[PDB]
């Protein structure tokens, strides 16, 4: 019978917890007693503690919650009420495999192992001796794979995914800017182990806002300590813009890059988009392999679904090689 | 009137007649229950106050006949509009620089008006009284309202509505809410009985 | 506009309450000033008589002054390149002034309210009238210093209001005859001559590096307390080492003791000097075999 | 579990601050009226002063308790805690400017007998120049992992919050609660974040910035018996910190950690080769000099990297060609777009 | 400050023209609207520091009758919000009831414009 | 609670804790803080940015004269909304993200507001950032079918391309019927990064009316009002050459007031004449 003690809550207990409960920040902790507590006004107010409960949300001042009539500091702040409440931890993941990237290899397998070998086998690095390395820049000219397939990818088979891009991290109204990667390096922090995304850095459109908010992924990135704070994975179109200050080969470590395509690649991720469609007799590298004399990743995912979308405003899921060319010169000419 | 808005019970005597949803009525004291509607309490009428002649303005021709044409004209002549099909406009906004027409022609409409020209400078709306501002502003519509014609003139707006807001420190949490409202105001008034908006401002 | 008392149900001013305001102006109230004395003060000797006489004179003798029949001199204005003796002579003239004294920095002027910064300084000179004869030192005007231009769309008005309420309960109406005041600025370009009316900041008084003979003085003065050799000379450290602004020359002094103990005897040579010199600075550059 | 019956003899007390006193004295409750009250029954006049702020209760209106002041946004600065566990072993290739570091660092230790008998007074602050490789902060994480004292890590953008004057109000606040705790001291990151040394009266864009620097190199020499705040300060950046902060008072004895030598950069190599289950014999002076002039705070990547080359290779230990392939994958391929010649020449 | 013309050196036709626009309305008023127009209100001492400006309303302060509103512009603003708004209305209508009067507002830069975009709340309160 | 904003409070045996959802409001802690009732909804957020940015205007099918491009946006509009089996069987991964670039005037505005109107789906603005990114998108999810608008600002540095992309950013990888449209001026003066094939799946153009889509826009503007027993509008449009959307409706009103002028209740023949023939300026 040990939920015997459990009732004595709701009637000797629960009557001082349970009333028009006010809510209001926490302040500095004087010592296991008391606290001061500045309420929802502004007005301080040096309230008493409770036996029973179990403290462990004290922190100068988190949302506390108080009692109305006498002051204390009844309850805690679960139902944290999360700030960020739209950065993309991601619990519905999207639709991207091993298979289906299917093009630079050499480099998803690198980023493979440089994420995701620390979680899906972690038992190499200790049993050889080194430590794992930090995130990467996966820096490439524009269409160049996705850069943000190969972490996408990288997101499926792992533990939480947390990102934040260059806009994210810039700011207008600020003048405080250089907070959103104080609490998204606290956020991210907090998971352990969370994946961070700066999203394509770069920086433009006074300055010093700027300056102070790369130092402060800089700085928040490599000050003192990390929790498991890989995934710092860095997506770049301009490597040579971006002040290199970010790589100590400890701030960011081994990064990992490509050349655009190849035909190798324009056939074989060709391949993998019209394989969703319906195209059998005359599926082409002639009008793919020299036609833009190289394509983009993308101008071939542009000239599967402007091609299909094509011969779909026409309400056919046929073959038609010709309309393929009205999908050409309709997206790149 | 004291912060919130917050429930109540209203009593049988009073009939469910005049409480529009700006109604101004009163409540009890140490209660809070509704008692009766009240007069719109609240701004001056401006009663033959000021005086410059729309003959020696000067110069100022079309801007004078796109004044005359799109406030006192749609006053009198309110079924014409109705006869036509084209809607009176409902605000008129007068930019200016550095300000050469604004306040003799805003000035010498309030002469042959024969409508309530109820004048207020747009800079006491913000007040130290925390959340007045809007219920202040309310009043002077439903004043100009109760009124009709009239012509609300409120100068200056770029006191009160401005591009840049600021989500901390309340300097503006209130600004933004007597924008706010206000803007929820004029649209409140599509049913066009008569109370056109003017408004002047230096700068636009 | 007094501050009245007055009860809290009944609500009739019972007395009245000498007139007040924050402890934030409060604070400036040392009392712990003089230990830095004329003495350790060196090389300077033309501003000290300058300031001196600028400021304590007035203090203690203004009727003979006034038998000659001209005005009190206002504050003094004290300026120098990087670090000099600016804030030790703010401490020294203060230091045996026997008068009241207060430390009013440049960046406690500036918040983040508008009144706060303005309520303060006008308060700042209400203490020092209440409390006068006193007189004001203003370390770093570079705070309140960042001058008007002809300001599109960001600006700054609100170091505007501070320094143009400052330079009014300054030179603005007539009675400014009680408080004299002490500025110490290492910049002097970033000023308009607002802040410069013949009479809102009199003498402009110069801070030189030391000459050659001041450094020599100064490496006596801090290395008082230290056991020096008598096999010294204070001399050639001055000549062989003439850059310095006096601040580097007092810590020449320290850590040329460091290193003296760093050795591990109890009692300093020259070239602990000599040798500790080539600290201050260093910056490296080996691989020299060639300066021939 | 029971404190229902002490409840009820708690009093809640509402903060007010103290002012003048007559006795009586002026609270201010800052939402109330700001009013007269004098003490309860035992806490001595001379207990109570300006300034500081006292709890009043809100039956009758009078205080009980004197309260410490308050430090609200910096309160997560503080001396950090615990601390990192490298140490003086840890960061190596140096050998000499960590011992002109760690005779500053280290005296509230046996040193003040030496200081107080040869009538030494320590130098106060540190500064620590370097291009961005070396351990400019790792030997910030040794004097933190052993101090005998505090540890106040302050970066160089918790300074830089966007209201006129309140980064001031942060510095300053700052340097209160470091007075109040002997033999404390404190650490800038990054400084160069408040720099741009002092610029003009026309498009004025740093000046908050400057004034926040401003009240800075004010608390470091100014009117102040000055407690014993052994600062130290690392950046990678030379003069864009303008006088008056370089300037022995503030910020002497400056240390600078350059690129390590021949003889120091293997040593450093062998701190990382305390892992690894290596081959039996390694030409390590070898991997010094193919290298040679890379950067303290990388070697790491080498160490890393090629440790991921022997994990590829499905080996359990690492031979000289999977250094020698790191060394080719880490200094070739990895100075096209890694640069520091950029911040060699600011030194 | 008993301060006369006395003290006003080298510049007489600035001072005995401040006088006349100043005053000289409230000596003769009759002798304007048979010109046939409304005398002028203000004037802005607009010049390089020192120069005797602030003093010269001092002279103007000690040499006539109606309460001369003497007050730094800066010690305007306060800390609540529309709190200047009131002092400024409440300054006008206090010269609507004791007239004439003459208002002197100094060193206006505190509340003087070229109007902002971005500073939001330390500004557009002014 | 309104004035002060927190508290913990209880509710009632007859209320039934089940149903009361966030956002809801309607309290009763009448002295001790315990529920009663629920209230009317009062309006969530969204109906706040749309009835206060009252800039929508209620458009259906009015467009004057434009059949290619209401054939081209409704062939990208409400197939990926009420008709997806046929791309999910076509092989087609999905369109989204429209960019409508015209003069100012002609199209903007209004054919993104009718066909999300015709098919009811929901039409969120964030056109300037006045008073409140990256919470919108919640907003939108719940919708649950929706579409983001944009703005066009060169003339009547990193404007509203960075919240553009912002927000494909997050909607690329992504609760899927949300299509964002983004209206500018030109095709060239926007970034580099939309110029990436294909991250605008459809660039609708606008063209500058013609003579017929003029008397097409001038025939329905002029079947606001009041005109006569014949007009034979041609005339009017005869002098179309380089017009705008805008264009019309304006010189439509001011031909109204010129009939409003001399009192008279038709819109003659002329007060167009001296409406258009006033308006080239
Ligand atoms: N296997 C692949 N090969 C090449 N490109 C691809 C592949 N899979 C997806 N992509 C394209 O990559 C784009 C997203 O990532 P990326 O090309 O890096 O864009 P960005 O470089 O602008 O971040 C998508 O438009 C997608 O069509
Ligand atoms: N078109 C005009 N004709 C005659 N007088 C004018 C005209 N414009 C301005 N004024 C005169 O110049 C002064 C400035 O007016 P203005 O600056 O336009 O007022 P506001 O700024 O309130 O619009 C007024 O007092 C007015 O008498
Ligand atoms: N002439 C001097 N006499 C004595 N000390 C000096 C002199 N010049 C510099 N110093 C030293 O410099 C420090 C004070 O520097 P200071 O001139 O106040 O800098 P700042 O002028 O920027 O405040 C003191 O420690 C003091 O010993
Ligand atoms: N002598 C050394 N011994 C060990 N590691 C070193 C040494 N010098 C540099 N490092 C490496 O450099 C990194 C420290 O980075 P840091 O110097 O703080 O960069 P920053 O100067 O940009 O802050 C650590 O990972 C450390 O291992
Ligand atoms: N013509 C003058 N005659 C005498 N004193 C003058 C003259 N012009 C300026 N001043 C000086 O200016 C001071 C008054 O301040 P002022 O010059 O008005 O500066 P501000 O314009 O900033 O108030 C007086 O104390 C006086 O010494
Ligand atoms: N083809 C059209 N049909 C109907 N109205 C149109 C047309 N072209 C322009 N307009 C007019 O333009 C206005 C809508 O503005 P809009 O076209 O969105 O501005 P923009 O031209 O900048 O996109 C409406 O008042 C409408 O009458």
């Amino acid at each position: 019978p040990l939920e015997e003690k459990q009732e004595e809550e709701r009637s000797k207990v629960d009557d001082l917890r349970g009333t028009p409960m006010s809510v209001g920040t926490l302040e500095e902790i004087i010592d296991d007693n008391h606290a001061i507590v500045s309420t929802s006004v502004g007005s301080e107010h040096y309230v008493s503690i409770l036996s029973f409960v179990d403290k462990d949300l004290l922190e100068p001042g988190c949302s506390v919650l108080l009692n109305h009539k006498v002051h204390a500091v009844i309850g805690v702040l679960m139902d944290d009420t999360d700030p960020l409440v739209t950065v993309m931890k991601v619990e519905k993941a999207p639709q991207e495999t091993y298979a289906d990237i299917g093009g630079l290899d050499n480099q998803i397998q690198e980023i493979k192992e440089s994420v995701e070998l620390p979680l899906t086998h972690p038992e190499y690095y200790e049993e050889m001796g080194i430590k794992p390395p930090k995130g990467v820049i996966l820096y490439g000219p524009p269409g160049t794979g996705k850069t943000l397939l190969a972490k996408a990818v990288a997101n499926q088979t792992s533990a939480t995914f947390l990102r934040v891009v260059g806009s994210e991290l810039i700011q207008k109204y600020l003048g405080d800017g250089p907070k959103l990667v104080r609490e998204l390096f606290r956020v991210a922090e907090e998971h352990a182990p969370s994946i961070v995304f700066i999203d394509e850095i770069d920086a433009i459109g006074g300055e010093r806002e700027i300056q102070r908010t790369m130092l402060e992924l800089l700085n928040q990135l490599d000050g003192f300590d990390s929790r498991g704070d890989v995934k710092v994975i860095m997506a770049t179109n301009r490597i040579e813009t971006l002040d290199p200050a970010l790589i100590r080969p400890g701030r960011i470590d081994r990064k990992i890059e490509f050349p655009l395509p190849d035909e190798k690649t324009k056939k074989r991720i060709f391949q993998i988009h019209t394989s969703r469609m319906t195209l059998a007799d005359d599926v082409t590298l002639d009008d793919l392999i020299m036609a833009k004399d190289d394509l983009s990743g993308a101008d071939i995912k542009a000239i599967c679904t402007e091609a299909g979308l094509m011969a779909l405003r026409e309400r056919r899921m046929k073959v038609t090689n010709e309309d393929f060319k009205k999908s050409k010169e309709n997206v790149l000419y | 009137t004291t912060g919130s808005n917050y429930y109540v019970r209203i009593l049988s005597t009073i009939d469910r007649e005049l409480l529009k949803p700006n109604a101004s009525v009163a409540l009890h004291k140490h209660s809070n229950a509704l008692v009766d509607v009240l007069p719109p309490e609240a701004m001056l009428t401006s009663d033959q106050k000021p005086d410059v002649m729309y003959a020696d303005i000067g110069g100022m021709d079309i801007q004078k006949q796109e004044v005359r044409e799109a406030v006192e004209l749609p006053l009198t002549h309110f079924e014409l509009y109705k006869q036509i099909g084209i809607d009176p406009p409902r605000g008129v906004l007068m930019y200016g620089p550095p300000g050469c027409g604004k306040t003799m022609l805003a000035k010498a409409v309030a002469h042959h008006t024969t409508a309530a020209f109820i004048r207020v400078v747009g800079s006491e709306f913000v007040q130290k009284y925390l959340g007045e501002g809007p219920r202040m502003v309310r009043d002077v519509f439903r004043l100009a309202k109760e009124n009709a014609p009239a012509i609300i003139f409120i100068d200056e707006i770029d006191a009160i509505a401005t591009k840049r807001f600021d989500a901390q420190t309340g300097a503006d949490r209130e600004v933004q809410r007597i924008l706010l409202e206000l803007l929820n105001q004029m649209d409140g008034f599509d049913q066009n009985v008569n109370v056109k908006v003017i408004m002047a401002t230096n700068r636009a | 506009g007094d501050l009245v008392g007055v009860n809290k149900d009944s609500y009739l001013i019972l007395e009245t309450l000498p007139t007040e305001y924050d402890s934030r102006v409060k604070a400036m109230e040392v009392d712990e000033r003089p230990t830095e004395q004329y003495s350790d003060i060196g090389g300077l000797d033309k501003q000290i008589q300058e300031l001196v006489e600028a400021i304590v004179l007035p203090m203690n003798h203004k009727e003979k002054f006034e038998n000659l029949g001209i005005q009190p001199p206002k504050g003094v204005l004290m300026y120098g390149p990087p670090g000099t003796g600016k804030t030790l002579l703010a401490r020294a003239c203060a230091a045996q002034t026997k008068a009241t004294f207060l430390k009013l920095a440049g960046p406690q002027l500036v918040q983040m309210f508008i009144g706060d910064g303005a309520k303060l300084v006008r308060d700042a000179f209400a203490l020092a009238k209440e409390k006068a004869p006193s007189i004001i030192f203003i370390d770093e005007l570079d705070a309140i210093g960042t001058k008007r231009f002809d300001s599109e769309k960001a600006g700054d008005r609100e170091v505007q209001r501070t320094m143009l309420e400052l330079l009014n309960q300054l030179d603005g109406f007539q009675p400014n005859t009680q408080v004299k005041v002490i500025a110490a600025t290492n910049r002097v370009d970033i000023l308009d001559p607002a802040l410069l009316r013949s009479g809102r900041l009199d003498r402009k008084i110069e801070f030189p590096m030391p000459n050659e003979e001041a450094r020599a003085r100064i490496m006596q003065i801090h290395s008082r307390k230290m056991n020096v050799s008598p096999d010294v000379n204070y001399e050639e450290l001055a000549r062989c080492t003439d850059d310095f602004n006096g601040a580097q020359c007092k810590a020449v002094c320290v850590e040329a003791g460091m290193i003296a103990l760093r050795r591990g005897a109890t009692e300093l040579t020259h070239e602990d000097y000599m040798e500790g010199i080539l600290e201050v600075q260093a910056k490296k550059k080996a691989n020299l075999q060639y300066y021939a | 579990a029971a404190d229902k019956q002490t409840l009820q003899s708690e009093q809640p007390l509402q903060v007010a601050r103290c002012t003048k006193i007559i006795p009586k004295y002026i609270i201010n409750v800052k939402q109330f009226a700001k009013f007269v009250v004098d003490l309860s029954d035992q806490v001595a006049p001379t207990d109570i002063e300006e300034g500081m702020r006292v709890g009043v209760d809100r039956n009758k209106y009078q205080i009980h308790i004197p309260l410490p002041p308050k430090i609200d946004p910096t309160v997560t600065m503080m001396q950090v805690e615990e601390k990192p566990d490298v140490t003086y072993s840890d960061v190596g290739g140096c050998k000499e400017q960590i011992e002109k570091l760690r005779e500053v660092v280290e005296t509230p230790l046996l040193h003040p007998e030496r200081f107080v008998n040869l009538g030494i007074e320590p130098p106060k602050g540190v500064l620590l120049f370097g291009p961005p490789g070396t351990g400019k902060t790792l030997c910030a994480r040794a004097v933190a992992n052993r101090t005998d004292a505090c540890f106040i890590r302050v970066i160089g953008s918790e300074l830089v919050q966007k209201y006129v004057g309140e980064g001031a109000r942060m510095v300053r606040e700052l340097f209160e609660m470091a007075r109040t705790k002997k033999a404390c001291l404190i650490f800038f990151d990054e400084i160069d974040a408040i720099g741009g040394a002092r610029f003009d009266d026309g498009a004025g864009g740093d000046n908050e910035v400057q004034r926040t620097m401003l009240e800075l190199i004010n608390q470091l020499d100014g009117f102040d018996p000055r407690g014993n705040i052994k600062v130290l300060m690392a950046t990678n950046r030379p003069d864009t910190l303008d006088p008056a902060l370089m300037r022995p008072g503030r910020l002497d004895r400056k240390i600078e950690f350059s690129l390590p030598d021949l003889e120091g950069r293997t040593h450093i190599f062998k701190i990382h080769a305390r892992s690894m289950s290596v081959e039996r014999d390694i030409r390590f002076e070898l991997l010094a000099r193919l290298c040679p002039n890379s950067t303290g705070a990388e070697i790491r990547s080498v160490c890393t990297e090629a440790g991921m080359f022997a994990i590829r290779a499905r080996r359990k230990i690492a031979t000289e060609k999977d250094f020698l392939e790191a060394v080719n994958k880490v200094i070739k391929s990895y100075a096209k777009f890694s640069a520091t010649p950029r911040y060699m020449t600011y030194n | 400050g008993n301060v006369s013309y006395s003290e006003i050196g080298g510049l007489s036709e600035q001072i005995r023209e401040l006088r006349e626009v100043i005053e000289l309305p409230l000596t003769n008023p009759e002798l304007f609207q048979r010109v046939g127009i409304i005398p002028p209100k203000g004037c802005l001492l607009y010049g390089p520091p020192g120069t005797g400006k602030t003093l010269l309303a001092r002279a103007v302060a000690s040499q006539l009758d109606c309460n001369f509103l003497k007050v730094v512009s800066s010690s305007i603003v306060d800390k609540y919000i529309g709190e200047s708004a009131r002092l400024i209305r409440e300054m006008f209508n206090y010269a609507r009831d004791h007239q004439p009067c003459i208002i002197f507002m100094d060193e206006i830069d505190a509340i003087g414009g070229r109007r902002f975009s971005e500073g939001t709340s330390a500004d557009r309160e002014i | 609670v309104h004035p002060e904003g927190k508290f913990v409070v209880d509710v009632d045996k007859n209320i039934d804790i089940n149903d009361v959802t966030p956002n809801c409001r309607v309290a009763l802690r009448n002295d001790s803080y315990t529920l009663h009732k629920i209230l009317p909804n009062k309006v969530d957020p969204l109906v706040s940015l749309m009835m206060v940015e009252k800039v929508p205007d209620s458009t259906y099918e009015m467009i004057g004269g434009l059949d290619k491009q209401i054939k081209e946006i409704k062939e990208v509009i409400e197939l990926p909304v009420k008709h997806p089996e046929l791309f999910e069987a076509l092989g087609i991964a999905q369109p989204k993200g429209v960019l409508l670039y015209g003069p100012p005037g002609t199209g903007k505005t209004l054919l993104a507001r009718a066909v999300a109107h015709h098919t009811d789906c929901t039409f969120i603005r964030v056109s300037g950032s006045e008073l409140v990114v990256r919470e919108l998108f919640v907003m939108a999810r719940e919708h649950a079918p929706s579409i983001i608008f944009m703005d066009e600002i060169d003339s009547i540095s990193g404007g509203d391309s960075e919240v553009q992309r912002t927000m494909l950013e997050l909607l690329n990888q992504l609760t899927k019927n949300i299509k964002v449209i983004m209206a500018t001026n030109r095709i060239d003066i926007l970034d580099s990064a939309l110029l990436r094939p294909g991250r605008i799946d459809r660039k609708i153009e606008f063209p500058p009316p013609n003579e017929e889509a003029r008397l097409d826009i001038l025939k329905i503007h002029s079947r606001k009002m009041n005109l006569t027993r014949g007009i034979n509008l041609r005339k009017i449009a005869e002098l179309m050459p380089g017009a705008s959307g805008a264009e019309v409706k304006g010189v439509c009103t001011e031909a109204g007031m010129y009939a409003l002028r001399e009192r008279r209740v038709h819109v003659t023949q002329e007060d167009f004449e001296m409406a258009v023939a006033k308006v080239m300026q």
